[PDB]
RNA sequence: AUCUAUAAUAGUUUUUC
RNA sequence: ACCUCUGAAUAAACUAUU
RNA sequence: AGUAGUAACAAGAG
């Protein structure tokens, strides 16, 4: 989390290269799940080993 | 700059950097599915390379047999199985010749060790085809098994303890008409009685599986595990073949390590000192193809037929069961198959037991040539394979035929001016060839190559080289004028082994010793090493120091214990405490180390022989790797897939079993020391040393008359129930 | 000067078209 | 569907340690 | 899809 918030300029994702035999939108959507789940780790004030 | 590292080979000779050549740092290949695409693939070959024998039938198992013995002469480069019986025999009568009295003396060792050989020898091993069960067991519940069938089937012989009485009941075993085993199932006992033929097959019969995590190879190859029946006569074989080879000085076997180097090394220098300095000498660096599938068990009951000339005829028996059995062996095919269905999206699994009749539309175009290959030599859910010795068996008896063959070559036999000799190692050879021209190294080459083929062996053109003498390779051990050190190979034992804490500590630091002792480790690389398995031990065991904040499980506890110490450096490492081991101290165990540096109640706990880790005393549970055992010598869980299986009533026995022996050894203080030996039964010895026991202390007075009589009293209320 | 204890465990070595 | 269980042992020789 | 490679995993069993 402390390394995520030490970059400013997170742009809103979008493909660039697309997987040719995968389902892209699905990369897509397990990143912003990531991003999702860690503000809300780091808004439940107490940060466990595993998410 | 593009970086080469193959250049530095320019300068540094490849000997010198072989260690560089071993990828071992990475995972090694693994088979994933099943076995019998290779084993269908071994079958197939086999009978290949013996297409042009003869076939026949066996009149007691049904199985066609193929007979290369004796075939025609190749014309060919080809590998090829067609020994010629005479060849042989001369082959052995020269060795015989060579060093008078070797194969006497070989049989008079080997009786004495036929004589002497107890039934619990067949236990040492790691699985055992059980025929009961038609799959792998361990060793000793393969030979439980089939004690306790034999004993139902009234075949009670094996009760002297010999393994030779053992081996006379699977010999009568051969000749009952049915033979009676016991099944479970979803968990109740059912009865199955197998008939003559069936009985006969299985015990002919080898498993089969694929070799996992195998290094240097690109495709995988099949292995055999021997069932329960050949197990005791492949045993004796071996250990005539040993006796032979340890007369022999070309053999590679049974000699490892440092003195099988400095053997390698004597031998090497002393043709180097007979050969003439007016004559040209090569050293072929050889392989041989396919030396297992193109070998014969017949050959090898004409080498221990001529092995075992004037012997007495019960010793000539017992050694020629085990290539007779050999010559009718069948081979399981494995687990079967996989089929996928894309469109249902369902698999399933096929047994290999359903090849014999199932429509060939599901396989693939190989898949179906194995199949159809194999399907003649298809019975009872196995494979007829007569040719063959099967896999990493018989190899010291390899050993003697490949030695007699290098023994071929001395000027008396070749009586032209070239002569050769060298070294053999079950199939691995290196020949040395000495001639006063490149022409009679050349037809010595020739003559070797061809007097090999005579005798059914077949050198690998494609991974044989020749060279002037002073470097080769022979079972992986790189020659440079003398063994270059190899240090990629003992690469894999630095790290945690897995047995314990104390255990593991104890092997990271005397592999480190022994690799600085042989492998030219030098001391910067071992303080090194040494660092870097600290590092993977305190990872692997959640063992960091006291006085660091590595947030595991463990940590608070470790560091309370850190807390309150007083001397730190007598907590051990998986204690959380400091790392006192350096070169000089590399063989001291770490208990010992850091003795006097311990606090005194912190000992006290540590060495608590009341301990419930471990089973003025001291601590103990097969201490392996472990000088003292402290409460760090733990006994980690047993898998328990065998829960979910129908034999889960093994659990029982077994705990019944080490009821029994831990009782027995209340009354025999030197079994566990010094295994026992009797005929007599466990229940019928402990009261007989209870009678004599309790007799003697009345006698010197260390117990009342009383007691005498309670102790009379209860022997004799065990004497009753002994027989209800 | 000679010199395979026994046993247990782990590790190492041992490829056709 | 809940529920319950389970996370997978070739041969020989050798080497190391006990 | 992916791992992977001559056969499998992509949970299995009750
Ligand atoms: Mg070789």
């Amino acid at each position: 989390i402390k390394c995520m918030k030490t970059f400013f300029g997170w742009k809103e994702p979008n493909i660039i290269k697309p997987h040719e035999k995968g389902i892209n939108p699905n990369y897509l959507l397990t990143w912003k799940q990531v991003l999702a789940e860690l503000q809300d780790i780091e808004n439940e004030e107490k940060i466990p080993r595993t998410k | 700059m593009d970086v080469n590292p193959t250049l530095l080979f320019l300068k540094v000779p490849v000997q010198n950097a072989i260690s560089t050549t071993f990828p071992y740092t990475g995972d090694p290949p693994y088979s994933h599915g099943t076995g019998t695409g290779y084993t269908m693939d071994t079958v197939n070959r086999t009978h290949k390379y013996s297409e042009k024998g003869k076939w026949t039938t066996n009149t007691e198992t049904g199985a066609p047999q193929l007979n290369p013995i004796d075939g025609p002469l190749p014309e060919d480069n080809e590998p090829s199985g067609y020994a010629q019986t005479d060849c042989v025999l001369e082959a052995m009568a020269f060795l015989e010749e060579s060093h008078p009295g070797i194969f006497e003396n070989s049989c008079l060792e080997t009786m004495e060790i036929v004589q002497q050989t107890r039934v619990d020898k067949l236990t040492q091993g790691r699985q055992t085809y059980d025929w009961t069960l038609n799959r792998n067991q361990p060793a000793a519940t393969a030979l439980a098994n089939t004690i306790e069938v034999f004993r139902s089937n009234g075949l009670t012989a094996n009760e002297s303890g010999r393994l030779i009485d053992f081996l006379k009941d699977v010999m009568d075993s051969m000749d009952k008409e049915e033979m009676e085993i016991t099944t479970h199932f979803q968990i109740g006992k059912k009865k199955q009685r197998l008939n003559k033929r069936s009985y006969l097959i299985r015990a002919l019969t080898l498993n089969t599986m694929t070799k996992d995590a195998e290094r240097g190879k690109l495709k995988r190859r099949a292995i055999a595990t021997p069932g329960m029946q050949i197990r005791g006569f492949v045993y004796f074989v071996e250990a005539l073949a040993r006796s032979i080879c340890e007369k022999l000085e070309q053999s590679g076997l049974p000699v490892g390590g440092n003195e099988k180097k400095a053997k390698l090394a004597n031998v090497v220098r002393k043709m180097m000192t007979n050969s003439q300095d007016t004559e040209l000498s090569f050293t072929i660096t050889g392989d041989n193809t396919k030396w297992n599938e193109n070998q014969n068990p017949r050959m090898f009951l004409a080498m221990i037929t001529y092995i075992t000339r004037n012997q007495p005829e019960w010793f000539r028996n017992v050694l020629s069961i085990a290539p007779i059995m050999f010559s009718n062996k069948m081979a399981r095919l494995g687990k079967g198959y996989m089929f996928e269905s894309k469109s249902m999206k369902l698999r399933t699994q096929v047994p290999a037991e359903m090849l014999a009749n199932i429509d060939l539309k599901y396989f693939n175009k190989s898949t179906r040539e194995k199949i159809e290959k194999i399907r003649p030599l298809l019975i009872d859910g196995t494979a007829s394979l007569s040719p063959g010795m099967m896999m990493g068996m018989f190899n010291m008896l390899s050993t003697v035929l490949g030695v007699s063959i290098l023994n071929l070559g001395q000027k008396k036999y070749t009586k032209t001016t070239y002569w050769w000799d060298g070294l053999q190692s079950s199939d691995d050879f290196a020949l040395i060839v000495n001639a006063p021209n490149h022409e009679g190294i050349q037809a010595g080459v020739d003559r070797f190559y061809r007097t090999c083929k005579l005798v059914g062996i077949n050198m690998s053109k494609k991974k044989s080289y020749i060279n002037r003498t002073g470097t080769f390779e022979f079972t992986s051990f790189f020659y440079r004028y003398g063994f270059v050190a190899n240090f990629s190979m003992e690469l894999p034992s630095f790290g945690v082994s897995g047995i314990n804490e104390s255990a593991d500590m104890s092997v990271g630091v005397t592999v480190i010793k022994n690799n600085m002792i042989n492998n030219d480790l030098g001391p910067a690389t071992a303080q090194m090493a040494l660092q870097l398995f600290i590092k993977d031990y305190r990872y692997t065991y959640r063992c960091h120091r006291g006085d660091t904040q590595i947030q595991t499980r463990r940590a608070f506890e470790l560091k309370k214990l850190w807390e309150q110490t007083r001397s730190k450096a007598g907590l051990l490492v998986s204690d959380g405490g400091p790392n006192l081991y350096n070169i000089r101290n590399l063989h001291i165990p770490e208990v010992c180390l850091k003795w006097e540096l311990m606090d005194e109640d912190y000992q006290g706990r540590l060495c608590n022989p009341m301990n419930p880790f471990v089973s003025n005393a001291v601590v103990m549970p097969s201490m392996e790797y472990d000088a003292v055992a402290t409460t760090h010598s733990w006994i980690p869980k047993r898998n328990r897939s065998i829960l979910n299986t129908s034999q889960r009533g093994i659990l029982e026995d077994e705990q019944m079993y080490q009821k029994c022996c831990n009782l027995f050894e209340k009354f025999f203080p030197s079994s566990s020391y010094r295994r026992p030996v009797g005929i007599s039964s466990m229940v019928e010895a402990m009261v007989s040393r209870a009678r004599i026991d309790a007799r003697i202390d009345f006698e010197s007075g260390r117990i009342k008359k009383e007691e005498f009589a309670e102790i009379m009293k209860i022997c004799s209320t065990i004497e009753e129930l002994r027989r209800q």
